[PDB]
């Protein structure tokens, strides 16, 4: 069907969140393997780039183990940037 | 000066009223004597709560000692409330203002959610029984709507023991699928062990997972089932065996002998038993205290019908209620004290963790400062997986007369034995199963390949 | 009272039973062997010697909440009936994937509550949960209604399923015109020629 | 300076709705327009394109004279498609 | 709008198409001269559609 | 001479530290080393000197 950026990113950040629940206490080690599923099951319009890029970042710079909740909330409402490239 | 108490002891609690009677030998004195009428009911039982309440009543005691359960509870507390006769009970606090009620068992809440805090918990499953009441259940809800946690609430009260089998299998099926691991138990003892039995069954007592037992019994079961299966087990403790006192009344209870007193011939007590002899202490104290300041509470008369209507309370009651809240000791549960409404107050919970050698006291919980802790405390094959490509990889011609990391040449032959060489290690050179790289495969989204 | 009625020679009691005292009614009419019927909330349990009229509303609601297709939203509960609802649906929550916010507004004062529904519906904001759930006497509902209202969250958006058999007993028409669905639970259908009968005898 | 496309998004929407209200009656004329305003004041990922293609297009094709209100309401939701095509 | 000849008997419907003409145009900034009366009649009104 | 901050500064070096800022998304201040060394340890001190 058609696709929606902002939907990509809504359904993105819960996505990477729900994946990183499984994981927990290995938290910070797989961000990106969960950014990756995510990337996959809301779609993306760069394949590079992923859904949410600088949510990504925020989290992968952010996550401590453990202290997963607080930086999902604090990294969700990031600016995702450009993407195309 | 014969002070005559009733007491309510459940079939079958035989520790408890032995630690009873070694409480009214120890706490004797020659000023004034407690004279206590036991009576044994169906603690579950309403109506045999409310008989043997009313049968202490026309007998004129002027305190009465007991447990309640769940079903029961609301039966003491508003007769107690009703008559103005005081009510000592090891049993778990009630939830709310109750008068008339002395609950010698501290509130856990605090201790329990501290040490969530503690251990980082964001995500957790919690295993509870109707028992005890659901107050804990609502507290440790309310907290994880507050802090964002995400909480798995299941009631294990409702399965019924001759068809639960694969219950519990199916349980911990459902708990596994999500990978969630942290495990609360919230139980009385048997569930406890029963759920306890059924994890080592299914083998979910392994490496990570983790089980905080929420109760003040912690040591008082047998930890050795899960203590060497390697999975992390917490819990707390409210009697600490290396304080004098305590240590000194264990010799006195280890050298006791069991045909006289059931089940006192022991290394450990349980807590609710312990919780007893210091309500022994408690009610003495409070009737010394009432004799010391000169008021005189003695009965002029029977007490008459309790249900009859409309009740009349006696006066003394209310003074033998503040005698009994007003009082401080010392006691094997720690620091005793209570507030206006009869909770425990000042108390310490002593936080323990199960290690290989044994349990350990690794802090303890106060109402106040929370949390605080106590003192801070060969080589394997390495497996090499590699993919047959040249000149990487390749079959020696020989081959056939060979075996292990002989079989293969190539370049990353030699940089995999230079690699073991400086790191220093033993490998196992393998070649992949399925012979990919590695991919993702877009169906079943699993990783194939080296 | 009971044992009054007892006492009397009886040979059936209706009446009405708390969080508190049914199990004193439970215990008694067990024992006793004299039959009880109540309207007042089912015991949970396989309790001899009772009557329970009210129907179990839990499958109807569960039922409910698939239909509407549910995967995270907020409940609001109460001490009064018994956590046994909630017990359940957070047992099936754990079964099925879904995300549930257990709140208990039972537990504060209607003197000092202003701030505090204020606050609740703050922590609600906070996941910005537009679903919500109310298992609570009729009383209590048209309380959290008005304060619902008055912050205006019923607007059109909002979804608010109400777990009780007196949905068109408490006053609607308040949130009615708000512009968000609101879903409950009847017991009695008005369209009976029975309950219209009824109805127009009880009406003169 | 990420611009995180459904911020740019509701900023689209608004811009265009808040710049078509000024037109009356002639709305269905001006959408284009205050596209192009929209795009400008909250700039885009591709020039052509716009902040939001699939919001412009719904407009484009709903909008009546006077039906403003009501069609903008209908259109703010839709998918914005692809912003990099 | 003249908001004064609406008979207070009768008028329940009457302020639901007043803001529904008045949802037609979307208009949000809107100014009340009235009785406190009809202020207070107008403002529970509005409460009671959600604007 | 009439520039400031990272505007002084072009290169390939400086378009990459550009680019890796804008990926990872902070604010940069570009300077240039003290003592205008790459790096090395000093066999007697031990002291790393240079960026
Ligand atoms: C006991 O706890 C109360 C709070 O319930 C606190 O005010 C008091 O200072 C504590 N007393 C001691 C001795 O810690």
């Amino acid at each position: 069907g058609p696709a929606d950026c902002c939907r990509m990113k809504e359904c993105c950040t819960d996505r990477v969140n729900e994946c990183l629940q499984r994981y927990s206490g290995r938290e910070d080690k797989f961000v990106s393997f969960c950014y990756q599923e995510a990337t996959v099951t809301c779609g993306s319009f760069n394949e590079i780039v992923g859904c949410c890029y600088g949510y990504q970042m925020c989290m992968i710079r952010v996550v401590k183990p453990n202290s997963l909740s607080g930086a999902h909330e604090a990294c969700k409402t990031v600016s995702c940037g450009n993407p195309c490239a | 000066n014969s002070i005559q108490i009733g007491g309510l002891f459940p079939r079958g609690a035989d520790q408890e009223y032995s630690a009873f009677r070694v409480g009214m030998v120890q706490f004797s004195t020659s000023e004034f004597r407690l004279t206590p009428h036991i009576d044994n009911l169906e603690v579950a039982n309403s109506f045999a709560v409310t008989n043997a309440f009313c049968s202490q009543f026309s007998r004129g005691v002027y305190a009465i000692f007991g447990f309640y359960d769940k079903k029961s509870v609301n039966t003491i507390t508003s007769f107690c409330g009703t008559l103005h006769v005081s009510f000592i009970t090891p049993s778990f606090p009630t939830d709310g203002t109750h008068p008339f009620v002395i609950q010698m068992r501290p509130d856990l809440k605090g201790a329990l959610l501290s040490l969530i805090e503690y251990y980082q918990w964001d995500k957790f499953a919690y295993l509870y029984d109707s028992d005890r009441g659901l107050s804990t259940l609502q507290a440790v809800l309310d907290s994880a709507a507050e802090k964002k946690w995400q909480v798995t609430a299941i009631n294990v009260g409702n399965i019924n023991n001759d068809k639960k089998d694969e219950t519990y299998r199916s349980l911990f099926q459902d708990l596994e699928l999500k990978g969630e691991r942290r495990v609360i138990l919230d139980c009385e003892r048997d569930k406890v062990n029963d759920i306890v039995d059924q994890v080592i069954t299914i083998g979910k007592h392994v490496k990570g997972y983790h089980y905080i037992i929420a109760n003040l019994g912690f040591t008082d079961g047998d930890l050795l089932k899960i203590q060497f299966g390697g999975a992390e087990v917490s819990g707390f403790q409210i009697v600490d065996y290396d304080d004098s006192l305590v240590s000194k009344f264990i010799e006195r209870w280890s050298t006791l002998e069991e045909k006289e007193y059931p089940g006192a011939h022991t290394a450990t007590i349980k807590y609710t038993s312990a919780l007893t002899y210091d309500a022994v202490q408690v009610m003495t104290e409070a009737f010394r205290n009432l004799r010391k300041q000169r008021i005189e509470i003695s009965r002029r008369g029977n007490a008459g019908d309790c249900l009859a209507n409309p009740a009349v309370p006696w006066g003394q009651g209310v003074e033998i209620e503040r005698a009994l809240k007003q009082v401080q000791v010392e006691g094997l549960s720690g620091n005793i004290k209570f507030d206006q409404n009869g909770k425990r107050i000042n108390y310490t919970i002593n936080i323990m963790e199960l290690k290989t050698n044994g349990p350990r006291k690794i802090g303890y919980w106060s109402e106040v400062d929370k949390m605080v802790v106590t003192l801070t405390e060969e080589q394997k094959t390495v497996v090499v997986t590699t993919i047959l490509e040249s000149p990487y990889v390749m079959m020696k011609k020989n081959h056939e007369m060979l075996e292990g990391n002989e079989r293969y040449e190539g370049y990353c032959v030699d940089l995999a034995a230079e690699i073991a060489k400086h790191c220093g290690f033993k490998y196992k050179l393998t070649i992949v199963g399925d012979g990919k790289y590695g991919a993702r495969d877009a169906d079943t989204k699993i990783w194939d390949g080296m």
